[PDB]
């Protein structure tokens, strides 16, 4: 799913085919340095594209003065009695009115969703 | 141990002169380079170009055995001077000054 | 031995140098360095949990500087040398990296204030001028037309209309060096007037443009 | 304008060396007096601005300069002359000013002129009649535009607009566009869009590979890390992939240039001209503002990585795309950036002519005189013409200028000369049906009148501003530049690509120009510099957005300001004690300077009013309760300030219907008074 690159002229290492023992060769274009593959994939497209914010969200959100916050849920990490929550702000908004939390404790940057 | 109970001190001089011209040679760590493997090398101004501003090469180990091509970095002294300091027999530090930058990269 | 030749030396011993960024008006006391080059002494101090280095200025030189040391990885870096013989040295590889900073000693206020110091030349000014300076005054004859006037004067550039036997020889001998000169450099070389030129040449010779604007008369083989 | 801007212009001119012998001729100082007339018989007197008005003269001052003229023959003695104090040409004064004559006068002298005390000033006398400038906007530059257009080839657009510091004529765009995904056919259709760049002073489109390599960075482990930052996003890597088939078999430098090289404005006949005419034009007309020197080229090539960055984060949807009518992407023109423009393509065009005297007049090999030289007809009747009617041009060229600047001021009541002295244009057309540019931006917050607007067809395309609005001025960057460098910011070069996914890039005035660690410790550092005024001016804005991860600074001339009260962790800055020493400004020197130096009030600019909280009345907003915000960033002073010049003499205007408002500010432009 990644990518390889050369260890000769680092550049974009392809895939080819051997016929000798069935087995995945990445090859480069420039030299032809070889190694087998590990995972014996290449593509993959994902379409439902259902990937969760919570991976893309930063802990430092909490800084900002323009933001809600909330006595009601407490961090469970921590214990910390205040959170400030937003929505999505990207895209795949067609039912987007979810309500992420980030733990305004410093040094604790804990974050889920309800 | 002494990185972390060391203590010295020593004199340092900023001579007006020196007997050569004192540049900076960089390489990507990224290769990791064997400088023990240089037994050799010829270093040249670049002829692309067709002198002080000339780009560096650089021919170790052969003219084929090893060559890299030396960039001039835009400023060295632009706000602030760039120093040498090497440690002399006396203990005393010695400051040389950078002319000048180059970069030096792999080629195929 | 060669002027191409790069002394591996240095690289090959593994000599060691160490690299620091200094601030230009430090660098600039530098330049006057103390006596014959002397600028003070280094403090290094380590322990356990930490190191602390500093320079301290010559008294000389100075009429705390911590360190911040810097890393070199990514890029490995060696000093080259050229000496005032031209020789080509390497002496080392750098084994540290620092910079020279401020520290309880100045604030953002002052370093402005020093800062306006070093301006010294602003960015010119339009300034206000008093009432309204002269601008045409009274010169009788131009001085660029009275230079020219003792040129020509002094050197007349076509002369007599004579001698027609003396100044053929002297045409002949230009013709040797080239087979095609442009009118003007002929009328040049001689001092011959233009008219007695043209009718010599017409008598001696033929005119050929060959479409490149200049004509250069060339003479009759026949 | 007449203080910097045209010393600059002079100061920074290539000498016209020329020639056997050669000569010198270089300008070094630039001086003005005080408006003079000069009579029939050729005695001056100073011109006071009543005459000009009777006696339908022209209000202007003479203008001088510095030549120094050495020649060099090597004829065993370098011989230098000079004759300063040269003149030139004139000027218009615009009244009021500090080079006019009524300069810090007094009502006793005022009158003794026959002017008026009252009389604002700003605007120039030209041949009898009383000119006003009107300031046109104009989209930002140096910054990052991420458009779509819907029915061309493209499916995505950058833009970024570049001038190197007020010293080109024109302006180079570069576009980096992306092809549209439903190309119908049966070779792309597996690999995917291919992103693809239009450079100027070129005729066909270049993959933005082969322009990488153009720079050096021909391996694709050094390019893929000026574009990408972080290796752990198989989603974008993806996206880049199809990118570099295409640029697969060109695959070194020099066969590069020959190809950007090969279609310029002149087709190469040879190899050594393509290669040394792609070399300039892609170092001095791609992205100037970055830097023009043949050197750091690594710096151009993270601004096109970044150029580059953002335009990904656009296709997978995780940034949205720039508002063209935002009122924080827009600059004003004011007088000074208009004539320093117009003053440039006129003294080129007086060095251009002394070339032509000189060479004429040295063939010939007589001499050189230079007061002969100087056609003084150029700047004077230059400025004048376009001034007096309008079209912002040439007189041989009344077809290629933009017309509507420079009308004649109505004097008809008092406040139809303030609505006048105090008015925008967008320079868009006045018949097109496009309603975006014309209906009310949220933006128009308390610095443009929402209610004062002309019916007709020029609905919504002139704007008078605000009651409190301030223009600013601008600035040289030098003294913040030389502050950050020495508060920990690494700068680009010196650093390695890796450590940059958790770190925030700061800009400056457009050009990226490090990175950094720790943002919140640096920015209420730099904050609680401006409020005091110790190394920064106070009208520089500082923006950080949290999420994208970034700091922004600019100091530059036509960003809209206004006052905010600035508030601290519940309470007001402004104590009693403020108020009761304010109330005696008449025998105290205590006024609105020592206001702002001592941090109870600062100018908030509008991209920076967008990372800011605002609370519209003290006594109501900031109680502890069951509250809205709690946080509450600044406050205001008095929401009545958010109305323009001829709006805010409406009696009870919150209690009409719209449209009512807007009449009357249109008509009480034409009451007799
Ligand atoms: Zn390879
Ligand atoms: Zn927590």
């Amino acid at each position: 799913v990644g990518i390889r690159f050369c260890q000769e002229c680092n550049n974009m290492l392809y895939p080819k085919e051997d016929k000798e023992n069935r087995i995945l060769l990445y090859a480069c274009r420039n030299c032809d340095y070889q190694q087998e593959a590990d995972n014996s994939c290449i593509y993959v497209n994902k379409i439902t594209h259902e990937v969760d914010e919570l991976t893309q969200i930063i802990a430092d959100v909490s800084q900002d003065p323009t933001l809600p916050r909330t006595e009601d849920h407490p961090c469970q990490k921590c214990g910390h009695k205040e959170a400030v929550f937003f929505q999505s702000h990207s895209a795949r908004a067609e039912d987007a009115m979810r309500l992420y939390y980030v733990c305004t404790a410093p040094h604790c940057g804990h974050r889920w969703t309800e | 141990g002494p990185s972390s109970q060391n203590v010295t001190e020593y004199v340092v001089r900023v001579p007006k002169n020196t007997t050569k011209k004192y540049n900076i040679m960089a390489f990507n760590a990224a290769d990791k380079v064997n400088f023990a493997t240089w037994n050799q090398a010829r270093l040249e101004r670049d002829l692309s170009n067709k002198p002080e501003d000339q780009p560096w090469l650089l021919r170790v180990n052969g003219k084929s055995g090893r060559k890299f091509k030396g960039i001039k970095k835009g400023g060295v002294t632009e706000n602030t001077s760039y120093y040498i300091f090497t440690q002399c027999p006396d203990g005393a530090f010695e400051a040389f000054p950078v002319h000048n930058w180059y970069n030096f990269t792999p080629l195929a | 031995a060669e002027r191409g030749e790069l002394d591996l030396t240095g690289a090959k011993q593994n000599t060691g140098v160490w690299l620091v960024k200094v601030p230009k008006y430090l660098s600039q006391q530098w330049a006057k360095a103390s006596g014959r080059g002397e600028v003070g002494k280094l403090r290094i101090a380590k322990t356990q949990g930490r190191t602390e280095v500093s320079f301290t200025l010559n008294e000389d030189l100075a009429n705390e500087h911590p360190f911040v040391l810097q890393s070199v990885g990514g890029q490995t870096l060696t000093v080259f040398t050229e000496s005032s013989s031209d020789k080509l040295s390497l002496e080392g590889i750098v084994v540290q990296r620092a910079e020279c900073r401020p520290a309880a000693s100045e604030n953002y206020m002052r370093l402005k204030r020093l800062q306006i110091e070093e301006s010294s030349k602003p960015v010119r000014l339009s300034q206000q001028l008093d009432k309204v300076v002269t601008t045409n005054y009274k010169p009788v004859a131009n001085h660029q037309y009275n230079i020219e006037y003792e040129r020509k004067k002094k050197e007349d550039g076509k002369r007599a209309r004579a001698d027609k036997q003396h100044v053929l020889d002297m045409l002949f001998s230009a013709f040797e060096k080239h087979q095609y000169y442009n009118l003007k450099d002929l009328v040049d070389i001689t001092k011959q007037p233009v008219v007695y030129l043209k009718e010599i040449l017409k008598e001696i010779g033929v005119q050929n443009v060959k479409g490149i604007h200049k004509n250069t008369w060339e003479l009759k083989p026949e | 304008f007449i203080q910097m801007s045209v010393q600059r212009i002079v100061e920074d001119a290539p000498p016209i060396d020329l020639q056997p012998p050669r000569y010198l001729l270089k300008f070094e100082q630039i001086y003005l007096s005080k408006p003079t007339h000069w009579e029939r018989d050729g005695a001056p007197s100073p011109m006071m601005p009543n005459e000009a008005r009777l006696r339908n003269l022209t209000y202007s001052a003479p203008l001088y300069v510095d030549i120094t003229k050495t020649v060099i023959k090597e004829g065993e003695e370098q011989l230098q002359t000079q004759h300063q104090k040269t003149f030139i040409g004139k000027i218009p004064i615009m009244l009021r000013s500090t080079y006019c004559l009524l300069n810090g006068l007094t009502d006793r002298d005022l009158c003794e002129l026959n002017e008026c005390p009252l009389d604002p000033g700003g605007y120039f006398i030209i041949n009898g009649s009383e000119k006003v400038l009107i300031a046109q906007e104009k989209m930002a530059t140096n910054t990052v535009y991420v458009f779509a257009k819907k029915d061309s080839k493209y499916a995505y657009t950058g833009e970024c607009r570049s001038c190197l510091e007020n010293s080109s004529r024109p302006t180079s765009t570069i576009w980096v566009s992306m092809l549209a995904r439903g190309g119908q056919g049966a070779k792309k259709s597996a690999i995917g869009q291919r992103i693809v760049a239009t450079l100027p002073y070129i005729k066909q489109e270049v993959p933005i590979i082969i322009v990488f390599r153009a720079l050096g960075f021909v391996s694709d482990r050094d390019i893929l890390e000026h574009i990408i930052y972080d290796f752990e996003d198989p989603e974008m890597m993806e996206m880049v992939k199809p990118s570099l088939d295409e640029a697969f078999v060109i695959q070194e430098q020099n066969v590069a240039l020959n190809f950007i090289g090969s279609r310029g404005a002149k087709p190469g006949v040879t190899k050594e001209k393509r290669i040394k005419y792609a070399k300039e034009v892609l170092q001095k007309e791609m992205l100037p503002h970055v830097g023009v020197s043949d050197f750091c080229e690594t710096k151009k090539a993270y601004f096109l990585g970044y150029m580059v960055h953002r335009l990904l984060l656009a296709a997978l949807g995780r940034r949205e795309l720039d508002d063209r009518d935002h009122y924080g992407n827009k600059r004003l023109d004011l007088a000074g950036p208009l004539l320093a423009f117009l003053f440039r393509g006129m003294f080129k065009n007086l060095l251009k002519e002394v070339r032509i005297y000189a060479q004429k007049f040295i063939d010939r090999g007589k001499d050189f005189n230079l007061e002969l030289a100087i056609k003084t007809r150029i700047i004077s009747d230059g400025l004048k013409y376009s001034l007096a009617t309008g079209n912002w041009g040439d007189q041989k060229k009344a077809h290629q200028a933009r017309a509507g600047v420079s009308q004649v001021l109505n004097r008809l009541t008092f406040a139809s000369t303030l609505s006048h002295l105090r008015r925008l244009n967008s320079p868009i057309g006045r018949d097109g049906k496009l309603a975006k540019p014309r209906q009310l931006h949220n933006t128009l917050w308390g610095m443009v009148c929402p209610a004062e607007t002309p019916e007709g067809h020029a609905v919504g395309l002139v704007k008078n501003l605000a009651l409190m609005a301030y223009i600013s001025v601008g600035s040289q960057p030098s003294p913040i530049l030389e502050f950050l460098e020495e508060w920990s910011m690494e700068n680009l070069e010196e650093i390695s690509p890796a450590a940059i996914a958790d770190a925030t890039k700061i800009f400056v005035n457009g050009c990226w120009v490090g990175i950094h660690k720790d943002p919140e410790q640096l920015m209420n550092t730099l904050r609680k510099l401006r409020r005091q005024m110790d190394i920064i001016v106070s009208e520089v804005s500082m923006i950080r957005d949290i999420r994208e991860r970034e700091i922004r600074i600019y100091t530059d001339a036509g960003r809209i300001c206004r006052p905010l009260l600035i508030v601290e962790k519940q309470k007001l800055l402004l104590k009693k004690r403020h108020i009761d020493q304010l109330k005696e400004r008449e025998y105290n020197n205590y006024s609105w300077q020592d206001l702002v130096a001592s941090g109870v009030v600062e100018y908030i600019d509008t991209l920076e009013e967008e990372t800011v909280m605002l609370a519209m009345t003290p006594d109501d907003l900031q109680e502890k309760e069951v509250a809205y915000c709690s946080t509450y960033t600044h406050c205001e002073i008095h929401p009545s300030m958010i109305l323009g010049v001829c709006a805010s003499i409406i009696p009870f205007p919150d209690h009409n219907q719209s449209p009512r408002n807007t009449y009357q500010s249109a008509m009480g432009k034409q009451a007799m008074g």
